[PDB]
């Protein structure tokens, strides 16, 4: 299929985490907490990362009561490799905890040299009227977590976790928070 | 005695109306030399700045109202003896960029008022400087750039002993905004173009003149090596071919002591300049009074057989072009006891039940306007 | 999926631009104003560039008012190289604004040996009734940016902007321009 | 002056502060409809101004002198009252105005409304204090949100 | 087009009015020291004088009608605190002539 | 197509397995039971194998009758190996017996380096009211089998079979099972 | 997306083009008149051409006024080349005139090893009464051109066009044509 299928609407960039720098090269992981705004690497951190303040951003960290979906894109970023040589892998998993426990709710594996877009959805839906609030000790509720693994930091450079609204997005209440720190767009050079 | 401050009538949200004398927010001097010449830009600015010294009743009001519901209505007061004549237009446009063109063809798309101070004593329209919707106010055309240029677009036959000055007023009236907004129904009732077909000048002379204006209106107007459009006119070039009833207006911009009987025609561009039958056409018979300055062109659907290309090759010879053209053709002769060319200002003001068919992929550039 | 989906419809060639010849060989970037029609290289120009004057370029140079949906369709075309020493990537970011405080209304991530092909629409919607006047200082209004990263001007040789109105598309009032200097298409040899 | 163009938050150091309501609004471009404000005395009732409220845009000066030829409230608080409810209609506002605009817009370039606060006489007392006067956008009635917002970082200082 | 000027609504010679807000032709700043004593003149000018360097929606009518056919209205405003007070007056003479006096009862 | 196909719903890990460790290298396969939860190389074990215990995988263990549709998804997570020496195939086959004399229901070929995902829905109808009971020897019904060929299992390492019920999924009756052992899913690292 | 979108149909072969042998080898195109049925190398011929009889090419090649939808398939065949020595890219070009003046109605531009498959449709659509005579020197009608450009002749063997009306053709009127030439297709061996 050399034929592109047509890409729509607003999808804002959330958080962008970069792998470990040279020499650095075992397989590491990040994980993003898309609720809650929290990237967290596996300890051999210096994965260096960042998180954005576009409006969806914003009401995700301040809405106390959610539901909905919500619409995101993985954009995978790769250092420059002789594609011949490429062997970087991404193992993408979508999870409610991190608990060892706990089984995924959704898994991908993509491998392809240089750059890569995953596309998928998932949706908020809790025990208050359909309403989730992200780790209330309340009804043990959850978050929805997405852990990213880079085979190959080295060919492998970032992964941006880009977000997007459905129209049947819903949410209630406010949550008292710190301020947010300017955080303008690291540019692409 | 004391009163509750907050219940008055301070915080009035209305639009400014009442008589014209009440209703005027500013005036404007333009200047004709008495050589100007036809290109010559007379004015030519935002139209806000048109309320800059100015102190008339409306003027706060105009400045002070935050949605003004009225349109703008202009009046032009000028007039020359009647052995003279020339042709001015003021035009509204929404915005410019760069160094923009100022030619009639570029300028009369939007909202334009055309006419020639010997046949008439003053010229008045009102427009809404608003194309979007039905209301603006001073802020907003302000803020958003719209200009206002006047310009001569035929100079005068015969010259007036002193520099002359036209007046404008500006003064807001109660008639409705209203929008004109273009879509991309390939059938719309009115297509509204204002395209400028040319500036015909026939000289006096027992000589023959043909004028061949072609219909296949795509692209704009041509220019050296570039070509000017508007964006009536790029609109309808995003139809492959086209067809409806065409609306022409003439304008007469010579001075009222030439004279000359114009036939027009629609045939196509193989006839010759010395072809003596055109009168074995369906056509048109135009003379002007003295005092009239106007004349419309109506082709109706049974002039074409099927519709044409909206733009044909740039390199498309005469005897190769195969869509129709618009012919002014001169019935006897130019003449006049005073020295001058008859000069007819050419205007397609829109199309009636207009047809698009098909997307146009499109030509570079234009044949000369 | 070797199956091709089935393309339609006219898109006429509005704007491109070529990388700087060699030896240049920086990551560099070009930004389309998608609007007015701007094309405006990093500073390290010698990114031959070209506009045209297609019937959609034209509407959209004069236009005073826009309110619908644009078509694109991002054509890479790459220069002459193995396979397997490919190491280009493309970087594509469409937003409103190149202030750096702006965010990315939507971003793309590809990278494929020799030529690929990138759809998306986005639509222009403003304040004055649904429509909106590119950058007028009025409502504080704005333009459509699409800026596209060359991660290897030597592989990636240009980037060509194909656009298409929706059937949607309206448009209302006049801008005065300064002539268009004929700009026929540059042919493929 | 006080912004209409709401979107992010209200400023801080190097920051910003937002919550969900501000959040919300945030998501679309440009915004519209009737808004509800709520104005509160809270100095000590023995300092006395009269403040009038009016909509107008950023380039006015401080000097002009001609505010009350725009359509505008006039609000005095007798001794025991301490709120008041200023609601500016849509006949107030000719078109939609960006929900957010640059922090670096500059008040003579910001194209977007104001609701402006001006003291119409002067502040008085028989005792020192400032006039001190809470003002907060409860709500828009007809509220309407046009086209999606990609968002800009940081918010003018409130 | 063309029009019979002369027909128009130019000769429109009407009295002002309208809400307030387009009715208003002046406003005056009056200072009051915060030791006035009583006799005290605070402004004293030409009423005609008061719409001066004024440019509110009635000022140019104001000026321009010629027969003006409603009433003047002067709204003052301050206030302060309830523990003070004290008590002001404007007036309105047909004239004045000379080194003339301003006391209240005049 | 670089435009990627916006995937959603929550599928849970059911079972994986991971080829012979090295030096093993011959073409090699293992085959699941998705329906009865169970894993089963060729001979060559030394595939090691999980079953995991997400809701689904005990609804499918404990159901007597079942009826309806379920959609799977096989992950391939492959060894890390430059592109250009990639080699690697599996060939996958649905089932219905493990008989010789039974044809496969549906069979996928896929090959590409790294990491592939694979997705399909089969659905289990049977005679007792459009409800199967798993190889009851009663109208000597059936299960469904998922044999995986791993052609060189030095290249691709596993295989992770993700499972995702319809929502015509309907169940009967019960199975009195044994104890089942915790099995949480191993982490990527 | 490994798995195959069903195509179906008859799309019979038109016409078919082969690039200039041994040791020819620079960037060369050919430009097929889809519609009256002409090939037209750019001068360096020995672009090996041919023109099929299939019922459509016959209407196409009769049929004076035409008015409806053509589907198109363009089979792009190459030559023998390993794949990590691949450079050929594919750019093609859908116009209504070869004038310079006249820009393209659509662009293609496809890379990818050995063989590839481009789809799309385009309507003819005139001013007789939406039927158009290609290139009338009436209305001043015009016809369709397809232009191919082959970056490297010797790794991109062949273009095949294969072509099949919409169920929304309509023709009318004849051409008195000089006989046809038997044309039987060249086999793949």
């Amino acid at each position: 299929g050399p034929v592109c299928a047509e890409a729509s609407d607003v999808y804002s960039p959330c958080m962008i985490a970069s792998t470990p720098p040279a020499p650095f090269s075992d397989v590491t992981a990040v994980t993003f907490d898309l609720i809650n705004g929290k990237i967290t690497p596996v300890g051999d951190d210096n994965w260096n990362t960042h998180i954005y303040n576009p409006p969806i951003m914003n009401v995700l960290r301040t809405a106390a009561w959610k539901s909905g979906t919500i619409h995101v894109q993985l954009n995978v970023r790769g250092a420059g490799v002789k594609r011949a040589d490429w062997d970087g892998q991404v193992f993408v998993y979508l999870r409610q905890s991190m608990n060892p426990e706990s089984y995924d709710a959704r898994t991908f594996v993509i491998s392809q040299p240089g750059s890569a877009m995953l596309n998928f959805s998932f949706d908020i839906i809790g025990p208050n009227s359909g309403f989730e609030f992200a780790e209330s000790p309340w009804a043990n509720q959850t978050t929805w977590y997405l852990e990213c693994v880079a085979t190959n930091p080295r060919q492998i450079q970032q992964f941006e976790v880009n977000m997007r609204f459905d129209p049947n997005f819903r949410v209630a209440g406010n949550i008292l928070m710190p301020p947010f720190p300017l955080s303008t767009e690291t540019p692409p050079l | 005695m004391e009163q509750n401050l907050f219940a008055l009538s301070l915080d009035d949200t209305s639009s400014v109306r009442g008589s014209l004398l009440d209703t005027k927010f500013a005036q404007t001097r333009v200047l004709l030399s008495k050589a100007m010449a036809g290109g010559d830009v007379l004015l030519d600015e935002y139209l806000y700045d048109v309320v800059n010294g100015q102190d008339f009743r409306a003027t706060v009001a105009f400045l002070r109202t935050h949605v003004i519901t009225g349109k703008i209505k202009v009046t032009a007061t000028t007039n020359i003896s009647d052995n003279s004549g020339c042709c001015l237009m003021l035009a509204i446009n929404s915005g410019v960029r760069g160094k923009y063109s100022t030619d009639v063809y570029t300028i009369c798309s939007q909202d334009s008022m055309t006419w020639n101070p010997g046949c008439k004593k003053n010229f008045s329209f009102t427009f809404n400087p608003n194309p979007c919707g039905d209301s603006w106010s001073a802020e907003m055309i302000s803020r958003s750039r719209v200009r206002m240029t006047v310009i001569c677009v035929s100079g005068w036959t015969l010259s007036p002993t002193t520099d002359v000055i036209a007046k404008l007023d500006w003064s807001i009236v109660n008639e409705k905004c209203e929008p004109t907004i273009y879509h991309l129904a390939d059938c719309q009732n009115w297509l509204p173009l204002n395209r400028w077909m040319g500036k015909l000048t026939f000289p006096q002379g027992v000589t023959s003149e043909v004028r061949r204006m072609p219909l296949s209106i795509g692209g704009g107007a041509g220019a050296t090596q570039a070509f000017l459009a508007n964006m009536p006119n790029s609109w309808i070039s995003m139809w492959r071919y086209f067809r409806g009833e065409l609306h022409f207006e003439v304008t007469k911009m010579s001075s009222p002591y030439i004279k000359a009987t114009v036939t027009f025609l629609i045939a196509f561009g193989n006839l010759s300049d010395a072809f003596g039958f055109y009168e074995s056409f369906p056509h048109r018979i135009v003379q002007f009074a003295e005092v009239e300055e106007k004349c419309t062109l109506v082709f109706s659907q049974q002039e074409f057989v099927t519709a044409w290309s909206t733009q044909v090759n740039p390199r498309t010879t005469l005897e190769a072009d195969g869509c129709p053209y618009l012919y002014a053709i001169i019935h006897d002769s130019t003449t006049g006891t005073i020295s001058g060319d008859f000069n007819l200002g050419v205007k397609l003001v829109g199309i009636k039940d207009f047809c698009g068919i098909g997307s146009n992929p499109g030509i570079d550039g234009s044949r000369l306007l």
